RNA sequence: CCGAUAGUGAACCAGUACCGUGAGGGAAAGGUGAAAAGCACCCCGGAAGGGGAGUGAAACAGUUCCUGAAACCGUGUGCCUACAAGUAGUUAGAGCCCGUUAAUGGGUGAUAGCGUGCCUUUUGUAGAAUGAACCGGCGAGUUACGAUUUGUUGCAAGGUUAA
RNA sequence: UACUCGGGAGUCAGACUGCGAGUGAUAAGAUCCGUAGUCGAAAGGGAAACAGCCCAGACCACCAGUUAAGGUCCCCAAAUA
RNA sequence: GGUUCGUGGUAGGAGAGCGUUCUAAGGGCGGUGAAGUCAGACCGGAAGGACUGGUGGAGCGCUUAGAAGUGAGAAUGCCG
């Protein structure tokens, strides 16, 4: 049994006891996480919503908050002097999915 | 306090040095635009 | 026990590339057949490698009392050494320079 | 992340036996080039051969139309000066019904080291009857 | 007083090498050849983080398509029926039960069919 | 007449592959027991064929 | 103020060596160790040079001898490579091999997409226009006295001294 | 947004494309003017490649979505509508 | 701390900073190992900064100010 569900502006298949990776959320290590948005519900039967499933929802602990490896974005343009650096490290947060509704 | 002084905020500047690098603004020409009279050494003309 | 023996030769005037051809034939083989190679090998540089070969195998025997019919050569390499600067006088007033190049030459003798 | 990639291997490859009689040559061969290709399967992965055996067989019978029997040349340069050679069609046709339908199908195929692989895995007859009854091929039906 | 430049050019010049590590040749032993050699890699990396975006919704489709494909449908028109009822899975996800759990996608081709029939 | 580009190193060691120096074919003495090159004169026990030169 | 390419051309038998008929031009070159205690003796070798032993805190401090970077030259090995068309990388990626400043880790990479170096000068350069064999050190808006404008501070119809 | 006063500048070799003229032969990627655009100083997508043509202006990250010019048989994503 | 509008860029204007040598005061570490040098999978928006380990064998940081022989990839540049 699996589901589909809607957070960061993207979607992500999600299963029980999984851990996964989203974009910043708020909410203290420990805390519990509950989505809305589930667009998908498989196994053993299906449950297509319009665009989201009536009455469903999944939960998952935060696990981990924290920022990505860090990056360097670089740009020049031949022949005109021209360059530019930067770092970049974009923030996450790590779950725990406990069950799917 | 000889290890806290601190001059008049405003009163003193840094400098500008010209010719060290392109990061500045002020590097490969310094300032001076491409191939004159006005791009020498010592160049320019009189007062008037 | 220390089971390895070396002996090196040091700025030997033989110029490097000239001297990693002849050791290239006596690396892995046993002793008693490197000896035959540098023997009957009409290259200048086989009476300078066979000294080091046999300087190595005299004190793999007696500062460390090994046997001379299981050594092997278990490692041969030619290094660089100072190399003295010379000029040879070319046409027209013009001089070209001349590299005159040095060595130093490393066997390792052990069991097999 | 999470995307699906196969492996060499992983995938089952068939066998088909394709009639190529009354089609056109350029119908035809843009049918197959996908099944070498292995596009029509949701295990599609670009770096990998997932695609299948393609046999070919009544290919003298394959179709020309309009007057390409005639109008349509064949060049060939041989690096030498002056050693360009030139074939029909219609003539090829009939004389080497095989090398018509892979010219015109190696053409249709990526131009790498992966395309000269699928190339090794067509098989064509001008006859009717092929010699890989062993690996037991289906019959396939174009769309 | 005299600022003799040592112990900078150096520590400066070395950070540049270890970033060319894995390079053919002088591109990673000599610094001006791995100096315009990181650059570029930078340029190139810069604009492939835009075409991977790109190249992957390429492979989704492409996928998608070849399942539709089994179900007497294109990806143009199993697209439409999906819309048109209401359904907003994106290629990622389809792609994924095409391949995965194929059962599934039958489930909303049909949904995507009976849409386009009233 | 001049090099138009310089050698790299990979392409200087592959010329390299065939400046190699082949192995002596020498064998061991019947005699003596040592070894020699073939037909030639043994230079330690000086015998030839069997017979003292 | 400099600290051995610096500071006198010259920290060392320097106006020397060397160059010129001559007037004249004119270098390079500092550091064993606290103390020579500078390796008795044995072995290979004609010797040089090594391997032990010994002195020493250290000999990987042994007579350009404190420290010892890069180019350049080699030996060993983990991954890849003899049907392949390449500004040498970047994005996707199997397989194999490892185990960190412990974190959506490290090495190599069959295969697939994209991709014509850096600088200068130009309307416009991948340019068949210019410069660079590579590595290291050195190498270019400064100072004095005046003018003008902005900021800061003291006093204010007054302010300020020069020798 | 304009205007006034003051400190600091660089520029005075321009190119092509559409329209209106001269010189030329109602030639030129010619030359010289008026007018608008783009390049110069502009990356991204389309014209196979292709500064000046068409669409459109890059703060950074995402294995998200809708569209522009141009396209949907294969190379190559999408209609053998 | 909020709301709105922005954040391509050559010549060029404006602003904020990193790093090097020396000086002054405060406060420090170092033969239980300083500077230097080698390696690493760490930190910051950039210039850059730490930590651990090997070599080295005696000096060197930090904070606030001040002063400059102040940062090189190109000059058919000088020397090795
Ligand atoms: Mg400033
Ligand atoms: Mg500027
Ligand atoms: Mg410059
Ligand atoms: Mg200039
Ligand atoms: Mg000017
Ligand atoms: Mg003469
Ligand atoms: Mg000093
Ligand atoms: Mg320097
Ligand atoms: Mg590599
Ligand atoms: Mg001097
Ligand atoms: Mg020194
Ligand atoms: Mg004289
Ligand atoms: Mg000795
Ligand atoms: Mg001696
Ligand atoms: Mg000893
Ligand atoms: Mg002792
Ligand atoms: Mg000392
Ligand atoms: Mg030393
Ligand atoms: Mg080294
Ligand atoms: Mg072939
Ligand atoms: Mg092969
Ligand atoms: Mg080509
Ligand atoms: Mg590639
Ligand atoms: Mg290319
Ligand atoms: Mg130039
Ligand atoms: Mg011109
Ligand atoms: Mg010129
Ligand atoms: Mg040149
Ligand atoms: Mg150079
Ligand atoms: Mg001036
Ligand atoms: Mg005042
Ligand atoms: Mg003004
Ligand atoms: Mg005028
Ligand atoms: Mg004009
Ligand atoms: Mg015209
Ligand atoms: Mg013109
Ligand atoms: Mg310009
Ligand atoms: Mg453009
Ligand atoms: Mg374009
Ligand atoms: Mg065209
Ligand atoms: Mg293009
Ligand atoms: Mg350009
Ligand atoms: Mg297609
Ligand atoms: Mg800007
Ligand atoms: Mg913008
Ligand atoms: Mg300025
Ligand atoms: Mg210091
Ligand atoms: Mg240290
Ligand atoms: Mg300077
Ligand atoms: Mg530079
Ligand atoms: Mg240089
Ligand atoms: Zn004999």
């Amino acid at each position: 049994m699996y589901a589909i569900i809607e957070t960061g502006g993207k979607q992500i298949k999600v299963e029980a006891g999984q851990e996964i990776y989203v974009e910043k959320l708020a909410g203290e290590v420990g805390d519990v996480v509950t989505f809305d948005k589930v667009l998908f519900v498989g196994g053993d039967s299906a449950k297509v919503g319009v665009p989201f499933v009536d009455g469903a929802t999944v939960t998952a602990k935060v696990e981990k908050q924290g920022r990505a490896k860090k990056l360097t974005v670089y740009k020049y343009k031949p022949k005109k002097n021209y360059h530019k650096k930067q770092g970049h490290r974009q923030p996450y947060t790590k779950l725990t999915i406990d069950a799917i509704n | 306090k000889l290890h806290e002084l601190k001059p008049s905020e405003g009163s003193r500047k840094e400098r500008n040095r010209v010719g060290r690098g392109t990061g500045s603004g002020n590097g490969k020409t310094s300032g001076r635009g491409h191939k004159g009279q006005k791009a020498r050494s010592g160049g320019g003309v009189r007062l008037g | 026990e220390v089971t390895s023996a070396k002996a090196v030769a040091k700025t030997v005037r033989i110029a490097p590339r000239k001297a990693r051809i002849v050791i290239d034939l006596i690396r892995g083989k046993q002793v008693g057949e490197a000896i035959a190679i540098l023997k009957y090998t009409p290259r200048s540089a086989s009476p300078i490698i066979e000294k080091v070969l046999k300087s190595a195998i005299a004190n793999a025997e007696h500062n460390y009392d090994l046997d001379i019919n299981n050594l092997v050569v278990e490692e041969a390499f030619v290094d660089e050494g100072p190399t003295l600067k010379r000029f040879r006088p070319r046409a027209q007033g013009r001089a070209s320079a001349i590299n005159k190049r040095t060595s130093h030459i490393t066997v390792v003798v052990s069991e097999v | 992340r999470t995307t699906y990639m196969a492996k060499p291997g992983e995938v089952e490859r068939k066998w088909y036996v394709i009639d190529a009689t009354g089609v056109s040559l350029g119908r035809l061969s843009s049918e197959v080039a996908s099944i070498l290709r292995g596009k029509n399967k949701p295990q599609f992965t670009p770096h990998i051969d997932t695609g299948d055996f393609v046999i070919i067989i009544n290919a003298g019978k394959i179709g020309l139309t309009g007057k390409k029997a005639t109008d349509k040349i064949y060049y060939r340069h041989s690096q030498y000066p002056g050693g360009l050679k030139s074939r029909t069609a219609g003539e090829m046709r009939t004389n080497n019904p095989e090398k018509l339908l892979e010219l015109s199908i190696k053409g249709m195929l990526p131009k790498n080291s992966l395309g000269r692989q699928l190339f090794k895995k067509l098989h064509v007859y001008g006859g009717s009857e092929h010699e890989h009854a062993a690996q037991k091929p289906e019959v396939y039906e174009l769309r | 007083p005299r600022v003799k430049g040592g112990t900078v050019t150096r520590k400066r010049r070395k950070k540049i090498v270890k970033l060319a590590k894995g390079y053919y040749g002088s591109k990673h032993l000599l610094f001006k050849v791995a100096n315009q050699a990181v650059m570029k890699s930078y340029q190139y990396a810069y604009r492939d983080r835009r075409q991977k975006k790109r190249d992957f919704r390429r492979l989704w489709i492409a996928r998608i398509n070849a399942a539709a494909r089994m179900q007497d449908l294109s990806y143009s028109k199993l697209m439409h029926g999906l819309k048109l009822a209401g359904i907003d899975i994106n290629r990622k996800m389809l792609a994924d039960l095409a391949v995965n759990d194929i059962a599934s996608f039958n489930t909303l081709a049909d949904s995507a069919k009976k849409a386009l029939a009233k | 007449a001049v090099p138009f580009r310089r050698t790299s190193k990979a392409k200087k060691r592959k010329r390299r592959t065939h400046v190699k120096l082949q192995l002596p074919g020498m064998n061991e003495c019947s005699n003596c027991g040592e070894y020699r090159l073939s037909h030639h004169v043994c230079p330690e026990c000086g015998q030839y064929d069997g017979k003292d030169v």
